[PDB]
């Protein structure tokens, strides 16, 4: 999977991921929503390797789910990003490592404070006001540098994230066919349909 | 996976109208060097059955303690060992053949070529062939590595098809073996002189013959 | 190879080529590259051979037990994820696998899931699989919409296999046709290409690059 | 091969086996290896036999033309030509020469030209995949201002030796005697150096 | 990556009574895509046929390298070169580029103008010569049309039996390789008449 | 390195009649340019009216045959000696072949015999247990060269009805035992004439209602 | 590829077979493989055949510019140089393994030719992919001075031992005999497998082939 | 360079050429004309290696224009593509082969005729209705053997080159940015400005 | 390395070089590969020193735990255990082993295991890099049931020449006697062996 984007605002975090699905030749699916819901207010996007992505984020959003019922409590996302962390970082000194990286962007209820952490398929782990993985970030970094705010609103990130896409559109050499947008906040995880 | 280090050349074999003939030179290569001047590769197993052996000779060591042990572990509770129920040629061969099929299939082969021949219960004729890939096949003459691309020529002029074997006598037979075995000596740069030729007639048994030597030989042309 | 399948008003469409090949030796031009899992559920194969008639005849045992276990007809979500969930396990083994999982059920209506070799699991409204699915993918997409009737869905099938046979070397012989209902499945027919291609060449008025 | 030249008091002796392999074929059986380029000059070839045959006619070549101009070339001369080709053609070739001839100022000398391409006269030389089998025995038996009698018998239990240990090595022990009387050749079957 | 077999494609040859055949198949692709359905590989030099398989470009070089010299040979020879002849030149100029070969299978079919005698011979890539009285096959498909053309044939077929047995020898071979197909052509020579027929087959 | 696989050469051929089947191969076994054996029968009665064979890698053969024979001897012994159908016969193959999917049997297998109906039956497999009910099949190393001939003469392929010029096919007429063993021998004779691999000899195994009959004929021995 | 030669007592015995592959396909079976060189020297050809051919013509064609300049017959030796030292030059790359034969002013020579440019001068010499078939037969039967048709049995049962046992070897045997006062080429010699007889007629009748179009132009 | 198609019509030739130009991970240029007029009716396309694509096209179009000039006369397309195909024949037994593939569309003047030719850089030539060069050939051809005629006008060969660029824009992984159209007819060459 | 055991009228002598290499330095080269297993039953090292030793040593373990259990074990069985160790570990081994012993029952035996891990039982021995320059010597001068003094002087003479002509080889020639009278170990330097 290809571009996968994160941006933390005042009040929420935005994940933007890439719709299309491509092996080889041929674009197999121009609408596919590569993020797993882990908790209400934890949302996880990723990309890399074939089966590998989806396997690993279900396999994530079933623990914090088991977790969820097992203590009728919701994790902090510092809590979800550890977990995550960890499977990925015993997974690196595997037999058949997880070729999966990670946008994990939560709304901790308890602190009142949106978060995103990018953890790559090693198991590196940082926490960031935006992210990237793969060849997005070296387009997307300098606009971010340039224009993010912390105090920024959710409609100054989603304006900040188009200016991100339409550069990405207009450089990169591979037709991603557009980005699904999810805002987390202290309300949940809701899909921008028009974007 | 290995490679063979000490190996040994051509195993050759015939029938015959009343059993098999079968032959192997005495030498034990250390590659290029013509290092062990004394190796018996025909190992006989019973009064009815010799097994010989081409290829690596650790390996074939081992085997002759496999068949060495199959003798004993046979007379086990059998008061009929050395009668109805001795070992025959084709259960001999059998074990080997499972074995040899066994171990390429472990990948750690035992690299070798063999031919057994026989004689069965109800005077058949037994000659088969099997290698260090579990490959087996029978035919009136048989031959092992070298001795395939010269032996068998001058082996199959004496019986072509299976019907020429009543036609054929031992001395006829014997006489076709040596031939093939001075062919070899003179154009085999890994074989010797002195080699062990085995016959095993359904009348006169398993006749054992050591140390004989390639003779006749034509060198008088190389002075020109 | 070409296998394609898509969802429109009146149901599914399944057609596939019928050509097995060994390098450039054509082993054979009546193969079965489809199976009949049960009255509600097909698989397409693509890829190798017998990796695809193997693992989806056990799919087909597996989604048996279910319904056994269960006293329901599996899901399509549900028989789709048996095979990727398996074909994950043997993940660098190097199975060849690209395979459609084509069913109804009342809970989820006509429905296609791609499954592949190398864990990919995906649902949707077309698919074209095999080495001519470049071909296929051209004429179906471009004559493709909802409104299409069953009698119309059928032929554009036919036809998008038909495409296909003759540009890839490796897709031919013969089409094989499936429609998938509320009801079930239903075979429309095994269509000889050797005729087919002259026939709606003729009728269509088509394939003008051809000397006939 | 196995292959040596031996200087002894009425001049030299080269000596040669005849087994010519391709792997474990015995392509030839009865190979003269031992190849004259001038009335007293003779060589023992081992390698390449491409290589080896080429070098000799080009050798034979040289000193054929030398002739024509100044006389009978000394053993020397002609090791000094089989040198030059081998040493300038390193890269290219597979030869290990032996080169043997008898003039009557010199009387016999023997050079060896191993794979660099260096030259080396000596008393005696070995050389050839049979040789490493009778270094020993060589260096222990050899004597200077043997007997012609003597000579052929350190040749033929040397290379009888070289014979039996080596299997690219085999088939007739070949020799040529260079003296003032003349150039002689020797045959000598394997029943008869077998049995020493 | 082998280029005998990018392009692929047939010719099969075959004499009769006072008569030769020589047939091709019409394919030209980029490995799996089928590219031309007209990409014929029998050209004539006078009377004198050569069908060429192999990469296309080659086929096309050495049709029109031969069409070059066949000229020149007829202008200084001052008649039109021979079957026989013909196929000498074809092996030389094979054989000219030993150590960077053109990526073919020549076969060369007609009727020596003075003795009647019908010809056909084949080549490898560096011009040796199959010199066959029955038949000579090429390119892709060459295993197929070998065994259609041993069981097929027979010696001294008429002009019109000979035309379906050339031409089901080549249909049925063809329909069982991947790269050969997409139409085909049969030519039919006799001394002072040649007929061509294009046949009907498969379109995948 | 070790290579576990060899080729043994030889060819083989299957046809399915109305009423009967016959599995046929030359009975040469080879290792590069040499011959082993110029008579090692390579097609097996299985028991329960199959023919069997498996053509390839001799040993592979040899062990898928006899691992087979055993699946029929065991049959009988779980499923109170009832017959073996050769469908059944069939599914079984595929999972012995499969079984060893990551180190295959190098081996192109064909069995032949009568289906619950009574008519002829020919399955072939791939080496990995791919395999389909047909009606003709050559395998092995002149299998390219019989193929197409039986396309032509068993199937009718490419042949139309004199006068109609390509608008009527031939009609698809059944061909009887002795009219099938005519197109075996030939197609053998074809093989072993265009075939370095081929010759020696030929042994047919017929299989109809009254059980297993075996033909052997002469090949070309160079 | 089975050819093989001998020395006899008049002269030189040179035998081939007929079968020429392409991989494991036979494309001719009965194809020549005894080369002239020059009236008195012939040429068995094993190895790329190709090579072999062009090879054998290159020094046939030289020799007969060398032969009408000096007036005389030319010698198996010259043969055998120009063989050797082109063979050499391309080292190894032309594929030519040649079994040379004929008779010169100073008797008969059979020479082994190779294809990087070894030479061996030799009573008896076999070559091809069925050499050590042909071998075992003179091994086994060789004399030296043989008799005319002694000698060629010999030749001839040697390449039969490549025909049946080697099956990269096939076909007829072809002989050529070399002497003083003759030169005789027997082709075929013996025809050791007859072809196999079908049983069917597979000929399709006319009008079962289903045509597009027609053109007809005559010359 | 990528995609390159061509289509004969009734009384024209069509060659849709991409714009993209892309080097490694960014498109440098969104406007690249991948054509090269070598005489008033004759027009060559091309795709292959960076470099020498442009080189092989000016090569060639000085030497049309040389002849052109020499000779006073505009020398067919048939006579044009021979020569191109000869040049690359020549070039891939070369030290360095020139990695280009062209179609060459022109109005040959004497016959009344479009033809368009499609020769790939080994020098395989081949005279087409409709050709491609690279994977666009793959989607394409399907649609064009569904539905070219050799009668078409040249607008409704316009909206055939529409569908093919539209399956090309829905199905293939990179994105060309869009296609330059060009028309060879009787009155001479020009460029389709809105496409 | 050079290593040799030679049966004699009186029982059996093993003797070996004393240079250890690694590449073209001396390590040791005051090494002793003369290694005891049991009273009188000795072995002679070649190849991996590392391998060559942890074999011995277990060697050694088994015929002690052998004699607690069954009294004095055969050089047979001696042989045997070095070989089960060697064939069986072959694909992990470097060892090219003489094995030598006395009886008072069958007197002085010599075995030798090469690399295969293959037996073969002999009058005399020769292995190690050495070895190769003499095959010729020793198969010449080797007689049965010589003195003890003539077994120390045929020794002697052929490991001089394989160390001579062998630059793995070199240093003292060690030797240990073997007899019914007990076991002698002999020391012979440079001075000594080298002006033979
Ligand atoms: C087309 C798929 S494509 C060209 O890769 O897009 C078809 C699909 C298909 C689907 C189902 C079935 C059901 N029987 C058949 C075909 N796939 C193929 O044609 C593949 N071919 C094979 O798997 C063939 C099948 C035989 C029957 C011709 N076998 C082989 O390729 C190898 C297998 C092998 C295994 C182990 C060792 C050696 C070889 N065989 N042989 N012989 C596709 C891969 O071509
Ligand atoms: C037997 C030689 S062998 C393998 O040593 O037994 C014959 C000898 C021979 C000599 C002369 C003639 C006719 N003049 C025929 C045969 N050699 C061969 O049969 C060789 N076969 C070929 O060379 C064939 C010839 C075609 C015409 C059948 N060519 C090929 O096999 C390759 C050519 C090629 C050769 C070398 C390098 C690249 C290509 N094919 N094509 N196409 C022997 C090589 O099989
Ligand atoms: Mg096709
Ligand atoms: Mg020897
Ligand atoms: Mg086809
Ligand atoms: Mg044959």
């Amino acid at each position: 999977m290809d571009i996968i984007l994160g941006i933390r605002v005042q009040d929420s975090v935005i994940l933007a991921s890439s719709k299309a699905v491509t092996r080889g030749i041929s674009v197999l699916k121009d609408s596919d929503d590569k993020t797993r819901q882990l908790s209400p207010h934890t949302l996880m996007s990723f990309a890399g390797e074939a089966g590998d992505t989806v396997q690993f984020a279900e396999y994530i959003q079933a623990n914090i789910q088991l977790y969820s019922i097992r203590e009728d409590y919701e994790l902090s996302p510092q809590a979800v990003s550890s977990f995550v962390r960890q499977e990925l970082a015993k997974s690196i000194r595997s037999r058949r490592p997880y070729q999966v990286n990670v946008l994990i962007g939560g709304y901790d209820k308890k602190k009142n404070k949106p978060e995103l952490y990018q953890i790559d398929y090693l198991g590196t782990k940082v926490e960031l006001p935006y992210g990237a993985h793969g060849y997005s970030g070296f387009y997307t970094f300098s606009l971010l540098d340039h224009h993010y705010r912390p105090d920024m609103t959710t409609e100054e990130g989603l304006d900040l994230l188009k200016l991100c896409v339409q550069e990405l559109e207009k450089r990169m050499p591979m037709d991603f066919k557009g980005v699904i947008v999810k805002i987390v906040d202290k309300d949940g995880i809701r899909q921008v349909d028009d974007f | 996976t290995q490679q063979p280090i000490v190996t040994g050349t051509s195993v050759i074999s015939m029938k015959y109208d009343n059993g098999v003939i079968i032959a192997a030179d005495n030498l034990g290569s250390y590659g290029s060097l013509l290092r062990f001047n004394g190796v018996e590769r025909l190992i006989p197993v019973g009064d009815n059955t010799v097994v010989g052996i081409s290829g690596d000779i650790s390996d074939m060591q081992h085997i002759e303690r496999l068949l060495k042990d199959l003798v004993t572990e046979n007379a086990y509770d059998n008061p009929l060992a050395d009668a109805e129920e001795a070992l025959e040629p084709s259960y001999i061969f059998e074990y080997l053949a499972t074995v040899m099929y066994q171990r390429r299939s472990k990948m750690n082969p035992l690299w070798n070529a063999i031919i057994v021949a026989g004689v069965q219960s109800n005077g058949d004729q037994f000659l088969r062939y099997v290698n260090l890939l579990g490959v087996t096949y029978s035919s009136p003459t048989l031959a092992t590595g070298f001795g395939a691309h010269m032996a068998n020529p001058l082996l199959r002029k004496v019986v072509d098809r299976e019907s020429d074997i009543p036609k054929t006598t031992v001395q006829v037979a014997e006489e076709a073996i040596v031939n093939a075995m001075r062919v070899l000596y003179y154009r085999d740069a890994r074989s010797s002189r002195n080699f062990s030729l085995a016959i095993i007639d359904k009348n006169t048994g398993l006749t054992f013959k050591k140390n004989l030597q390639v003779e006749n030989m034509k060198w008088d042309f190389a002075k020109d | 190879t070409t296998t394609l399948a898509f969802r429109f008003q009146g149901g599914i469409i399944v057609a596939v080529d019928s050509r097995a090949t060994a390098g450039n030796w054509v082993a054979s031009q009546t193969v079965k590259k489809v199976i009949e899992i049960n009255p509600f559920l097909l698989g397409t194969m693509a890829g190798g051979a017998a990796d695809c008639q193997f693992w989806e005849t056990w799919l087909g045992s597996q989604c048996r037990l279910h319904e056994l276990r269960e006293k329901e007809r599996i899901s399509v979500a549900a028989a789709s994820k048996i095979l990727s969930n398996l074909v994950y396990q043997y993940k660098g083994a190097g199975l060849s696998m690209g395979t459609m999982i084509c069913g109804y059920t009342r809970k989820e209506g006509p429905t296609i899931y791609y499954v592949d070799s190398d864990g990919t699991r995906l649902k949707g409204d077309i698919f074209c699989v095999g080495s001519g699915q470049t071909f296929a993918y051209g004429v179906l997409d471009s004559n493709y919409k909802w409104d299409l009737s069953v009698e119309d869905a059928l032929y554009l099938g036919k036809r998008s296999i038909l495409a296909a046979a003759h540009r890839d070397a490796y897709s031919g012989g013969s089409v094989n046709l499936y429609h998938v209902t509320e009801d079930g499945w239903i075979y429309h027919g095994n269509h000889d290409v050797g005729e087919l291609f002259w026939k709606v060449k003729e009728e269509e008025g088509s394939f003008n690059n051809v000397i006939g | 091969t196995s292959i040596m030249a031996v200087t002894f008091k009425d001049g030299v002796i080269l000596g040669a086996d005849s087994r010519t392999t391709t792997g474990a074929y015995i392509a030839n059986r009865v190979t003269d290896k031992l190849t004259r380029v001038h009335d007293k000059i003779w060589c023992c070839r081992s390698g390449s036999a491409a290589d080896t045959q080429a070098i000799a006619d080009i050798v034979q070549y040289h000193l054929e033309l030398y002739t024509s101009q100044y006389g009978t070339p000394s053993t020397e001369t002609a090791a000094s030509v089989f040198k030059e080709l081998c040493y300038e053609n390193k890269d290219n070739l597979t030869a290990g020469i032996i080169v043997a001839g008898y003039d009557d100022k010199n009387k016999g000398e023997v050079y060896t030209i191993p794979l660099g391409g260096s030259v080396h006269k000596l008393p005696y030389a070995i050389a050839g995949s049979g040789s490493t089998f009778i270094y020993g025995y060589c260096d222990k038996n050899f004597r200077e201002n043997m007997s012609k009698e003597e000579t052929v018998d350190f040749i033929k239990h040397s290379l009888s030796q070289a014979i039996k240990w080596d299997g690219s090595s085999g088939g007739v022990i070949r020799m040529v005697v260079l003296t003032a009387a003349g150039v002689e050749r020797l045959i000598f079957y394997p029943d008869e150096y077998e049995q020493l | 990556s082998d280029p005998s077999s990018i392009n692929g494609g047939i010719v099969v040859a075959m004499t009769g009574k006072d008569c030769v055949a020589i047939a091709c198949d019409l394919r030209l692709g980029s490995q799996s895509l089928g590219v031309s359905n007209k990409f014929e590989k029998i050209f004539h030099y006078g009377h004198v046929f050569l069908g060429i398989t192999g990469l296309a470009t080659d086929v096309t070089t050495l049709n029109e390298m031969f069409r070059y010299k066949t000229n020149l040979y007829k202008l200084k020879e001052e008649r039109a070169i021979e079957p026989e002849t013909f196929t000498q030149l074809v092996s030389s100029s094979l054989y000219e580029r030993r150590f960077g070969p053109y990526f073919v299978g020549p076969v060369v079919a007609g009727i020596n103008s003075k003795s009647g005698k019908p010809f056909i011979a084949g080549f490898d890539l560096i011009g040796c010569i199959d010199e066959a009285k029955d038949f000579i096959v090429s390119g892709t498909a060459s295993d197929q049309l070998f065994g259609m053309c041993e069981s097929l044939y027979e010696p001294n077929l008429e002009p019109e039996d000979l035309f379906e047995t050339i031409s089901q020898a080549l249909l049925n071979a063809a329909d069982r390789d991947a790269l050969s197909g997409w139409g085909a052509v049969v030519y039919i020579i006799k001394k002072d008449e040649v007929v061509k027929r294009y046949l009907k087959m498969r379109q995948d | 390195q070790f290579n576990p696989y060899g080729d043994n050469g030889g060819t083989i051929l299957g046809i399915a009649g109305e009423d009967f089947a016959v599995l046929a191969g030359d009975t040469r076994n080879i290792t590069d340019y040499s011959i082993n054996s110029r008579y090692e029968p390579k097609v097996f009665d299985c028991g329960d009216n199959i023919v069997m064979s498996a053509n390839g890698f001799a040993a592979d053969g040899d062990a898928l045959v006899k691992r087979f024979k055993n699946s029929v001897k065991w049959y009988h012994f779980d499923h109170n000696d009832k017959k073996l159908s050769i469908n059944s016969a069939a599914r079984n193959i595929q999972h012995l072949l499969y079984g060893k999917r990551f180190f295959p049997y190098y081996v192109h297998t064909i069995i032949a015999g009568l289906d619950e109906d009574g008519k002829g039956a020919v399955y072939s497999f791939d080496p990995v247990g791919s395999y389909e009910r047909e009606q003709c099949r050559a395998g092995g190393a002149a299998a390219s060269l019989i193929m197409p001939f039986l396309d032509n003469q068993v199937n009718f392929k490419n042949q139309y009805e004199p006068g109609t010029n390509g608008k009527v096919k031939k009609p698809l007429k059944y061909l009887s035992v002795e009219e099938v063993i005519k197109l075996v021998r030939d197609s053998f004779t074809s093989a072993t004439e265009r075939h370095i691999q081929v010759g020696d000899g030929l042994e047919i195994l017929i299989v109809t209602k009254d059980g297993v009959r075996k033909e052997f004929y002469e090949l070309k021995r160079d | 590829t089975t050819i093989a030669g001998v020395v006899y007592k008049d002269g030189i015995v040179l035998g081939a077979d007929t079968r020429a592959t392409e991989g494991m396909v036979v494309a001719d079976k009965n194809c020549s493989k005894i080369h002239f060189i020059s009236p008195n020297i012939y040429c068995c050809g094993a190895g790329t055949a190709a090579d072999t051919d062009m090879t054998t013509q290159l020094i046939s064609s030289n020799l007969e510019l060398h032969s009408l300049s000096t007036g005389r017959l030319p010698r198996v030796v010259t043969a055998n140089r120009m063989l050797k030292q082109m063979l050499f030059r391309y080292q190894g790359y032309i594929g030519a393994a040649l079994v040379l034969g004929g008779v010169d002013v100073t008797g008969p020579h059979l020479y082994s030719i190779y294809p990087h440019g070894s030479t061996d001068k030799l009573p008896y010499v076999t070559m091809g992919s069925g050499s050590l078939a042909a071998m075992a037969v003179f091994e086994d039967k060789f004399r030296p001075d043989m008799e005319e048709e002694e000698a060629k049995n010999l030749v001839s049962e040697a390449i039969a031992a490549g025909i049946f046992n080697d099956l990269g070897s096939g076909g007829n045997i072809d002989l050529c005999v070399i002497s003083k006062n003759k030169l005789d080429f027997l082709r075929p010699y013996t025809v050791p497998n007859k072809k196999g007889t079908r049983l069917g007629r597979y000929r399709c009748e006319k009008g079962t082939t289903a045509v597009l179009t027609e053109k007809i132009t005559p010359l």
